[PDB]
């Protein structure tokens, strides 16, 4: 659909499942293992999955690609192995607490520490 | 640390989690106070006048079998 002049949009649901699924394939097939006997390349997994989301221009069709990748922490923890890779990679965060979810703020997304780096050039004049 | 998302934050309740001398110091002001109003709840929840009759009955109940008894008693004797 981006080749095409058309638009798009994607969601892995999720991404912190397919790091668990090739790790397995990794340590079955005696490749030398890293941190958290994660492979060496694991960086090299996610980068060419969501580099492939771009915003063409007119002279090739005009098409887009938007990815919206879903990652789950443990214990609220983003420093973790793979909540920073995908982290340096994307752009911004939505970051859903539990805390603000009983709280009765439904949808729970904290606005201190979601960012969005393509910033206001993406909103309506209204909005 | 915490001027970023990668930081450690605190929450909600790490006061009484942690379980040191200010997570003990609280579960014993909630207790020494609330036992107190275990007294005053309870103290007027006996001034229901019903419940003062009923008793003014039974008492009187009670004092009737012992005049009963003393009856009896004189019946003999006599």
């Amino acid at each position: 659909f981006r080749d095409n002049g058309k638009h798009a949009l994607i969601i892995y649901d999720d991404l912190s499942k397919q790091a668990v699924a090739y790790r397995q394939m990794s340590l079955l097939l005696r490749r030398p293992p890293g941190r958290e006997a994660y492979p060496g390349d694991v960086f090299y997994l996610h980068s060419r999955l969501l580099e492939r989301a771009a915003k063409m221009n007119d002279a090739f069709g005009g098409g887009s690609l938007t990815a919206l990748p879903v990652i789950e922490t443990q214990a609220g923890d983003v420093s973790a192995y793979i909540p920073t890779n995908v982290i340096s990679i994307t752009d911004g965060q939505i970051f859903l607490e539990t805390e603000l979810f009983y709280k009765g703020i439904r949808p729970a997304i904290n606005v201190g520490l979601s960012v969005s780096r393509v910033g206001s050039a993406a909103q309506t004049r209204a909005m | 640390s915490s001027d970023t998302p990668e930081g450690v934050r605190s929450g909600a309740g790490a006061v009484r989690d942690a379980g040191g001398a200010f997570g003990k110091k609280e579960q014993a002001d909630e207790e020494r106070y609330f036992r107190a109003r275990a007294r005053e709840q309870l103290a007027a929840l006996k001034k229901h006048h019903e419940n003062e009759i009923s008793h003014h009955v039974k008492e009187i109940e009670r004092l009737q079998k012992e005049i009963e008894r003393h009856k009896q008693s004189i019946k003999k004797l006599k």
